[PDB]
RNA sequence: UUUU
């Protein structure tokens, strides 16, 4: 991944901050603080505004900050697409996405999968675990404000549609008193990683739900900075990338999950020390092959790293004037503050063939949401 | 006929005539491999496998090629499947062992020291299986075993994992040099009082003896193993055996550089002329090797000839600028001479170039960083110093994985972790150090070790004080004070002061025996007088609450002020004490004092504690007078200060810290977002710091 | 109220039946002693560095590197019988910084594409100290003291299972080149531009792909690399191609890699592992001569398993260079030359609104027509001459036309004199607008609004464009693509546009026959004119190629006209040079001494 | 004879010794692949560039990539350190010309007229591009066309790479960090836009 | 006053 070309964008897509983004083969999902959920069609034609092929639905008045989509072919012909979101109030909501036969419009259907006793908790993070030959049932993992990780199993059928969520168990925080669980991830090999606000990461086994490792990524414990913002597993390898703060700096550390030992860190010279970004790292993403890592920075840059050599490859700069339609450009916010270099909230790699359009048919894509309330799409030059 | 390049065209023509010949594809791939065309051979083997999936040798050749290009996972899977399909073939098993060993060595070189030992154990298990079942013996498998056994000696923190059960059966299912080393299987089995590392090295020297080019290689391998044992254990018989083996190997061929390098290494101290001649011969044999020059430099340095070492290191730097050894040698030379800045720069360059592959680079970098920042008078707000300490701590953590139980490195790491507030790792490190010292002093039955014992106990008490174990801290402080009380030297006063501080603070915090704390702090004040020490003692005495304690604290603070002059910290502490004690005359005097500080005393006060104190005193003496004028003056002098704009305008404060003008943390930035009292900004600030109470409370209070 | 209570209070927020930016009801604004006590009079468990400064005190065999073991035994496979299958094995009896061999070990840490100076190169293809005292050495080499303790080229006159097939019937020279490549050696083709030299390169790439090897395509101009990359992307199926630049690498593990000559030379001098699998290196535009052209050094430095395919224009010095290469590298190379052009070219002179032919199809000069020209006339273009010629060619349907002007300013000046002439319909204008809009979507609004882009867009939407070296590369690429699409009718170009590029044109017009290069005005050499005037006919869509040389109120000299239009063509010249970087690298490598490299050269 | 004279010049400047062994200066000059290796090697060998900023160093190195065949009056320099570096480079080049003329080596047209052309006329443009100005303002203040500026910056990228490697060889880490920062700073926008054929 |  060396050359990235912008293919489409949509400024002023949402009315508030777009905190997360997710993609599937059919569409891309965005959640914002205004309480809406927008579905963007991935199969665009030449000379088509992205906002023309978009559909929105209102979920919660308090806004949404996490989103994940699960798409799979559950039977010979049955197809299910599920969207899970969590709100600022702490509610976990599930929606089924389907399309009309004639108009081809997207329909939203709300699902009820949590019992009354399960609705008393405040969830923060979530992640869909799809079937990857590890076990025949899909998985859902979430964290709460008390530090506990929950694991479920989703059963679509009881072909008869009757979804049901079955709780497998819970994993508690490794330290007393409990801390805030800020991020969570699940791998294809059956591992769960959880990040905490004190800088501690815990890894537990999916099958038996018992802790394995407890490594501490803090540079120094002089101050109470250095919380964990993002934890990501490598798609095929035994590698775990950690994004953590360092007293106004952003750091990335690499660990190997077979034995849990520190491998190294990614850093570049910035206006000394070992820091990857100037402000903070808010998101991380691996490509399909697991050889390139993308970090979204609060400073307004997308940096691409070589995993094996731990060296930077290229940098993408974000500007408010990159929006095609000039009437959608948001130069200043509601307080007159500049947005010429807006920070990135989330970044996502799209698989080959997911996103079609201006030459993006045979190579990997990329999507990001920024502070100017915009959503942007890129494509990798060349083919594969 | 081994004329591989000549058959490429013939195989290509035969393949053009018939594109479905599997043997033509196999021959073309095996010809490409010997011509350095590894990727083309990989593709050819893939093609042949696609034609005939049941072909067996094609998968083995593909696995070897994948190992050559460095793809260990796919080759390991292929070879495991092949060995499962047919376990009778010896070549397949040997190739699997080879790939396992190469993968382990590559992981070791790449820094994956925890999986290297596991793969080495797997390789040893496979070798045991081969020897026990197939009853097949060859030189290659023993060389592979010896290469694997070096991983356990190199990674000494994981030496207890060595499979001593499989190795016994490996050495029980199969004389000139035996009289020197006396290393035998029977002597190995009937041994006692032998350390783990010694047994590891003795196991290393049995695969070399259980395996004229071939004989020369055999004797050179035995000599290399004995040289490794001599370096690791420092016993003369290993040196004699190594020299004997090197002499025999030289008498066999005498046309290889490595034998001369080994002979020069084994005779470094017995005679320097012999080592010089050996290194010159080795350099003349192979001029493209940069190790001989470094060995000659080290030999010259061991004889205290600095000019020769400097010249050879200059030549070596001209030769191999990317290697980290010449920089280490130059740094050592400059440290011996007396230059300090250049030595630090060279140590840093060596550490950066090493990339974790050198223990010595890590150790010298950590020692230099500790030396340069032990009494430098620097604060904890300097990013560069804290980052240097963090890098030194990481380097020492990497160092302890290969060579643990080192006293000097353990003490340096203890000091670094004390500076870094990592009180949990320091506890384990100090436990290991105490155990090592106790083991060392319980054998020689000496008494000179009691001096370092007291210092280690004092450090261990400080670690407990930091962790919060007041009882153990008091016990260790008492032990250290008792062990050394009549001594009068430079290293005793520091330990005495540290023990007094630990005792007083530990009693005050939990024991509530304020009389003992008062006695110890009085003794400390009698023994020393420094600004920070007297300020800490005054704060502790004030926190006690006794009227006599407060009087003593104020009196000794004023005495220090009279003796050493005026300082901002002491004045601020006195002002705080007066404000908490409600002394109107003292408050007015301090308000007169605080409002006329020199500019030097205002540039230093980066957190504007003084203006806050002036505002607090002003509002507590003149009803409700507005004291914002000091904030306006401070903003006039310091418009780019984050603290001054808090009292004047939060918009300016949010804007200034927004885009990198000042360095602001996530909690502070989240506080700035929420203070605009807007739904979007409140959501932003709660997303940044979800555990903040004010953010969630404001979001709840919105609607 | 801890965080748990606050988060429990949040769940009471019930959804009701547009977004509104709400304002909180919380008020952010004598317990002031708690802050003072916590800030100025709070003892702590963690001792600051000030106290550690007072209570803390700081407290050759292992620096060596023992040589690694050695293994001299290996395995050999002995097949048996017809259709050889592995029957038995027997036990029978070097890094990048030590050996020059191709069989040295591969280190996976370094780049396999670029390399490093820490690696020695591979062996190029086809190219006392004992101061003993009492029996033992004491003086190392290079010092004054010890330790004091203290093979031919052939000319050809003009496959059962071909690796590539084409619909049309191949030319004789194409068939000869394909046959000689199939036989397994080198070729050296010298033919006119747009005569079908790309067929040879395509067949070479297909042959390499069949044999599971790789190909390298080099050109001395970086502008041609992108065009060739797009062309081979569109042409080729089942084979992947890549592009290597100074910084960007696209598909590094591709069968075909396109780069420049300097990148290949830098790769060669640093021993990149890429050359291990490379079978062909193709040298295009060999005839190019400018005072980046370092292809001879590449020829010298290449390994011995690499073959050569060299594509060039018609020059009379081919055999000398072919023989030099064959003798130097011990390679068999064949020389194929063809003067045939698919579209005949006719030379005309424009004078007094009249086209007067002076050289017919058979390259025969016409003295009577030149005399007619000279007498009819009895100096540069004016503000009313270009529209007249444009209308004249529109009346006779002689578009598209290309005018070559050898100055940046005069091209733009001439294009502005065509105001009031339009060549596009409504649909054509809409399509051009759409393409321009879709091309510049990767830039910012500030970049999209540059005056050059606006001016070019104004010109492009009428069928008129200008091509010269002072434009932005994106503007030049847009102009070239739009011209290839067939939308542009009138174009003013410099010599940049006369090199290997797609150029469908029906008429070529020369503003002048004098070019100012270096120091001093100079009349065009026959090679420059032949290359520039040789692009005036489209194969299969045009019958003849019209070439017009313009005279403005003054007759053209017959001597200069004959010298430029019909004269002895230019010859190939050697551009080999000596540089301090070259000598220093050779001295550092300590192999292939500089004298040997110099003596193995065309000049010597 | 040209090779012998070049060897004599290399030995006279302490790049090699009497035995033709490559010295430290000769090792650094092996990595520079522009047309002026010796001048750049002696510019970066000592600690002259210690006080400079990354923008100042990247703007100063543009003399080695700009042909200088313009026809306008140069504007005054933007920073004093750029003028100091210009003086240093001119003095080094005068000394090199003296050395070359001592051994009677035939020079090229560009080497002979290095100081007779306006090769320092693009320092301001490169400095302002590194600072972060837009291309419209850069073109408004430039004395050349768009293609010339694009070519100059594209070549300065490779110059920065070479200086990174040379600084790694020398033993200077501050120069390495400054070169990395400058390389990140200059690579942006329309100058380094993706090709329309990709 | 082209090419880079």
């Amino acid at each position: 991944s060396k050359v990235f070309i912008a293919t489409a964008n949509a400024g002023k897509a949402h009315d508030a901050d777009i905190f997360s983004v997710s993609a599937c083969n059919s569409f891309t999902v965005s959640c914002s603080g205004d309480g809406y959920l927008k579905v963007w069609d991935n199969k665009l034609l030449d000379n088509e505004n992205p906002k023309d092929k978009s559909y929105s639905h209102f979920v919660h008045k308090s806004g949404l900050h996490h989103v994940d989509v699960l798409q799979a072919i559950e039977r010979d012909a049955f197809e299910l697409c599920l969207v899970a979101t969590t709100s600022f109030s702490g509610d976990l909501l599930f929606y089924r996405i389907t399309r009309e036969d004639e108009t081809k419009k997207v329909i939203f259907e709300k699902l009820d999968l949590l019992d009354s006793d399960m609705k008393k908790h405040s969830f923060w993070a979530l992640k869909w675990g799809a079937s990857n030959d590890r076990l025949l049932s899909h998985r859902l993992v979430a964290t709460d404000v008390k530090g506990t990780t929950y694991i479920w199993k989703f059963h679509p059928f009881a072909l008869n549609w009757s979804p049901t969520l079955e709780l497998q168990g819970t994993v508690e925080s490794p330290m007393t008193p409990s801390q805030f669980a800020t991020s969570v991830d699940i791998s294809e090999r059956g591992l769960i990683a959880t990040g905490f606000n004190n800088g501690t990461v815990q890894i537990s086994e999916l099958s038996t739900l018992r802790p394995l490792y407890n490594f501490e990524s803090q540079h120094s414990m002089i101050n109470n900075s250095n919380s964990i913002r993002s934890v990501k597993f490598s798609p095929q390898g035994s590698l775990l990338a950690i994004a953590h703060d360092s007293n106004s700096f952003g750091c990335i550390t690499l660990y190997e999950t077979e034995f849990g030992e520190r491998i190294g860190s990614l850093s570049v010279p910035t206006h000394l020390g070992e820091f990857a970004h100037s402000s903070w790292v808010m998101s991380l993403s691996f490509n399909d092959s697991g050889e390139t890592l993308c970090s979204a920075g609060w400073d307004g840059k997308l940096r691409f790293w070589d995993v094996k050599t731990k060296e930077r490859i290229t940098t993408l700069n974000m500007h408010c004037d990159d929006i095609e339609i000039e009437e959608d450009i948001l130069a200043v916010d509601e307080h007159g503050d500049s947005l010429a270099e807006p920070g990135v909230f989330d970044v996502k790699f799209l698989k080959k063939g997911w996103r079609s359009g201006m030459g993006a048919d045979l190579n990997e894509s990329l999507c990001c949401v920024c502070l100017d309330r915009s959503i942007r799409w890129f494509r990798e030059a060349g083919g594969k | 006929k081994q004329e591989e390049s000549d058959s490429i065209e013939w195989f290509q023509s035969a393949l053009r005539v018939d594109p479905n010949d599997v043997e033509s594809w196999v021959g073309l791939g095996q010809a490409y491999h010997a011509c350095g065309r590894i990727e083309a051979s990989i593709k050819v083997f893939d093609k042949a496998i696609q034609l005939r999936p049941s072909h067996t040798f094609a998968q083995y050749f593909k696995a070897i090629s994948l190992c050559d290009v460095g793809e260990y996972l796919e080759s390991l899977d292929i070879l495991e499947k092949v060995c499962q399909e047919a376990a009778t073939e010896e070549s397949f098993q040997i190739g699997l062992v080879e790939v396992l060993m190469r993968c382990s060595l590559d992981l070791y070189s790449q820094g994956f020291l925890l999986k290297s030992v596991s793969i080495a154990k797997d390789t040893i298990e496979r070798i045991k299986i081969i020897i026990s079942e197939l009853k097949c013996e060859n030189q290659q498998v023993w060389i592979y075993l010896s290469q694997v056994l070096r991983l356990f000696i190199w990674i000494e923190s994981k030496v207890d994992t060595l499979p001593v059960e499989s190795l016994v059966s490996i050495f029980e299912n199969s004389e000139e040099i035996d009289s020197v080393d006396n290393i035998k299987i029977d002597t190995l089995l009937d041994s006692t009082t032998d350390d783990n590392v010694s047994i590891a090295c003795k196991f290393l020297i049995l695969a070399s003896k259980y395996s004229g080019t071939v004989r020369a290689s055999y004797w050179y391998n035995i000599g290399i193993s004995e040289l490794t044992a001599f370096i690791t254990l420092k016993e003369p018989q290993y040196r004699d055996a190594a020299i004997f083996a090197f002499k025999k190997s030289i008498q066999l061929q005498s046309n290889t550089s490595e034998t001369w390098i080994g002979l020069g290494i084994a005779t470094m101290d017995i005679n320097f002329r012999v080592s010089q001649h050996c290194f010159i011969k080795a350099t003349a044999l192979e001029p493209k090797a940069t190790n001989t020059w470094f060995n000659l430099a080290m030999l010259g340095l061991k004889k205290k000839d600095t000019e020769f070492a400097q010249q050879v290191l200059n030549k070596l730097q001209s030769l191999a600028p990317q290697d980290s050894s010449p920089w280490l040698g130059m740094a050592l030379i400059l440290e011996e001479q007396g230059d300090i800045i250049g030595s630090s720069k060279l140590f840093a360059h060596s550490f950066i170039l090493s990339n974790g592959r050198s223990k010595a680079a890590q150790f010298m970098y950590a020692k230099n960083v500790l030396e340069n920042h032990i009494n430098n008078g620097d604060d904890e707000r300097d990013i560069e110093t804290v980052e240097k300490l963090t890098t030194a701590s990481i380097a020492l953590e990497q160092f302890f994985k290969k060579s643990p139980d080192s006293q000097f490195a353990l003490q340096c790491a203890l000091l670094t972790l004390e500076r870094l507030h990592h009180y949990e790792n320091a506890n384990e490190l100090a436990n290991r150090l105490i155990g090592i010292l106790e083991k060392k002093f319980e054998k020689t039955q000496d008494e000179r070790e009691l001096f370092n014992f007291a210092i280690i106990k004092g450090q261990f008490a400080r670690i407990h004080l930091g962790l919060g174990n007041f009882e153990l801290s008091i016990e260790n402080a008492d032990l250290s004070q008792g062990i050394i009380s009549e001594s009068s030297d430079e290293k005793s006063m520091k330990t005495k002061i540290s023990n007094h501080i630990c005792l007083g603070l530990s009693y005050f915090f939990l024991n509530d025996f304020d009389q003992t704390l008062n006695q110890f702090q009085e003794l400390l004040s009698i023994s020393k007088d420094s600004k920070h020490l007297v300020v800490l003692i005054a704060k502790v005495l004030y926190d006690v609450g006794e009227s006599d304690t407060k009087e003593i604290a104020l009196q000794e603070l004023t005495e220090y002020i009279a003796t050493s002059g005026a300082d901002l910290l002491v004045t601020l502490t006195i002002a705080a004490m007066s404000i908490l004690d409600d002394k109107r005359e003292d408050l007015s005097i301090i308000l007169e004092e605080l409002k006329a500080l020199p500019l030097s005393k205002q540039i230093i006060d980066k957190h504007k504690d003084a203006p806050y104190l002036i505002e607090e005193i002003t509002k507590r003496l003149y009803r409700n007078d507005t004291g914002k004028q000091v904030w306006q003056r401070s903003a006039y002098f310091f418009p780019n200060n984050l603290k001054v704009w808090e009292r004047l305008d939060k918009n300016i404060q949010r804007r200034i810290a927004s885009n990198g003008q000042n360095k602001v943390t996530a909690e502070e930035m989240s506080k700035l977002y929420c203070e605009s009292k807007n739904l979007r900004s409140i959501q932003r600030g709660m997303f940044l710091c979800p555990w903040n109470v004010t953010a969630v409370k404001a979001l709840n209070e919105c609607f | 109220s801890s965080i748990q209570e606050l988060y429990q209070s949040l769940k009471e927020i019930t959804n009701n039946a547009l977004f509104e930016d709400r304002i909180t009801k919380l008020d952010f604004e004598k317990h002031a002693n708690d802050i003072i006590k916590d800030r100025f009079l709070r003892p702590s468990n963690a001792l600051p560095w000030s106290l550690l400064d007072m209570v803390q005190d700081v407290p050759y065999k292992e620096l060596l590197k023992v040589p690694d073991p050695i293994n001299r035994t290996s395995y050999q496979f002995k097949r048996t019988g017809l259709e050889g299958k592995i029957s038995g094995y027997k036990e029978e009896v070097a890094n990048a910084s030590n050996s020059l061999s191709i069989t040295r070990s591969i280190n996976h840490n370094q780049n396999s594409v670029r390399g490093s100076t820490a690696q020695l190169p591979f062996t190029p293809g086809g190219i006392l100290l004992h101061k003993d005292g009492q029996g033992l050495f004491d003086i190392p080499e290079g010092m004054n003291r010890g330790i004091k303790p203290m093979e031919w080229a052939h000319v050809v006159d003009l496959i059962p299972n071909p690796a590539r097939s084409w619909p049309f019937e191949l030319d004789t020279f194409q068939k000869e080149a394909v046959y000689h490549l199939e036989q397994g050696d080198s070729v050296f083709v010298a033919a006119h531009t747009s005569a079908g030299k790309t067929v040879v390169a395509e067949y070479a790439i297909a042959m390499a792909h069949r044999n599971m090897t790789k190909t390298i395509y080099t050109s001395p101009i970086k502008a041609l690399s992108n065009q060739k990359f797009r062309d081979f992307k569109e042409t080729f199926d089942d084979v992947n191609i890549g592009l290597i630049t100074g910084d960007v690498q696209i598909n590094p593990d591709a069968n075909c890699l396109i780069m420049t000559t300097e990148i290949l030379r830098s790769m060669l001098y640093r021993g990149a592992d890429l050359i291990r699998d490379v079978e062909f290196v193709i040298f295009d535009e060999v005839h190019y001569v400018n005072d980046g052209v370092v292809w001879e050094e590449v020829i010298i430095m290449l390994p011995q398993h690499v073959k050569f395919i060299l594509l060039s224009a018609t020059v009379p010095n081919t055999y000398e260079f072919a023989n030099w290469i064959g003798r130097t590298k011990q390679k068999n190379i064949y020389v194929i030359s063809t003067p045939k052009r698919p579209v005949p070219l006719e030379i005309n002179i424009w004078a007094k609104k009249e086209l007067i032919p002076v050289i017919n199809q058979n390259s025969e000069f016409l003295e009577a027509n030149f005399r007619k020209h000279k007498e009819i006339l009895n100096d540069g273009p004016s503000k009313k001459t270009w529209p007249e010629i444009v209308n004249y060619l529109r009346k006779r349907e002689l578009l598209p036309m290309v005018v070559f002007v050898f100055s940046k300013k005069r091209c733009e000046e001439y294009a502005d004199w065509l105001e009031g002439i339009n060549f596009c319909n409504n649909k054509e204008k809409s399509q051009i607008h759409m393409f321009i809009e879709k091309s510049i979507t990767r830039l910012k609004k500030e970049d999209r609004d540059l005056p050059q882009i606006l001016k070019t867009r104004s010109l492009l939407e009428r069928g008129i464009a200008v091509h010269h070296g002072g434009l932005l590369p994106i503007v030049k690429e847009l102009i070239e693509i739009l011209f290839s699409k067939g939308f542009i009718k009138v174009l003013f170009a410099t010599e940049t546009f006369a090199m290997g590029l797609n150029l469908p044109t029906r008429t070529v017009i020369f503003s002048s026959i004098r070019k100012h290069d270096g120091n001093g005005l100079r009349e065009l050499t026959p090679g420059e004119f032949t290359q520039m005037a040789g692009r005036a006919g489209r194969r299969g869509l045009d019958s003849t190629g019209t070439v017009i040389v313009m005279a403005y109120n003054s007759p053209l000299s017959i001597a200069t006209f004959k010298e430029v239009t019909m004269g002895v063509p230019t010859r190939l010249q050697s551009q080999f040079r000596l540089t301090y970087n070259m000598i220093l690298n050779l001295l550092r490598i300590e192999a292939l001494r500089v004298e040997e490299m110099i003596k193995y050269s065309f000049s010597e | 004879p040209d090779y012998e004279k070049r060897l004599a010049v290399l030995k006279d400047t302490e790049f090699i010794d009497q035995n033709h062994n490559v010295l430290l200066k000769g090792r650094v000059a092996c990595e520079i692949n522009s047309g002026y290796e010796l001048v750049l090697t002696e510019l970066i060998l000592d600690n002259f560039l210690g006080s400079f900023e990354p923008e100042e160093i990247v703007a100063l190195l543009s003399v080695f990539v700009y042909e200088g065949k313009t026809r306008e009056e140069e504007p005054p320099i933007v920073t004093p350190r750029l003028a100091k570096g210009k003086q240093r480079i001119e003095e080094i080049y005068k000394k090199m010309l003296c050395v070359f003329n001592t051994h009677q080596i035939p020079l090229t047209q560009d080497e002979a007229e290095f100081l007779d052309r306006k090769r320092f006329a693009m320092m301001n443009v490169v400095y302002e591009w590194a600072r972060g100005l837009s291309f419209k303002e850069i073109m408004e203040m430039s004395p050349e066309a768009e293609g010339t500026v694009v070519r100059v910056i594209t070549w300065l990228d490779e110059i920065c790479r070479e200086v990174k490697t040379a600084s790694i060889i020398i033993g200077n880490s501050t120069l390495h960090m400054k070169m990395s920062r400058a390389q990140e700073l200059i690579k942006r926008d329309i100058v380094f836009a993706a090709s329309l054929y990709l």
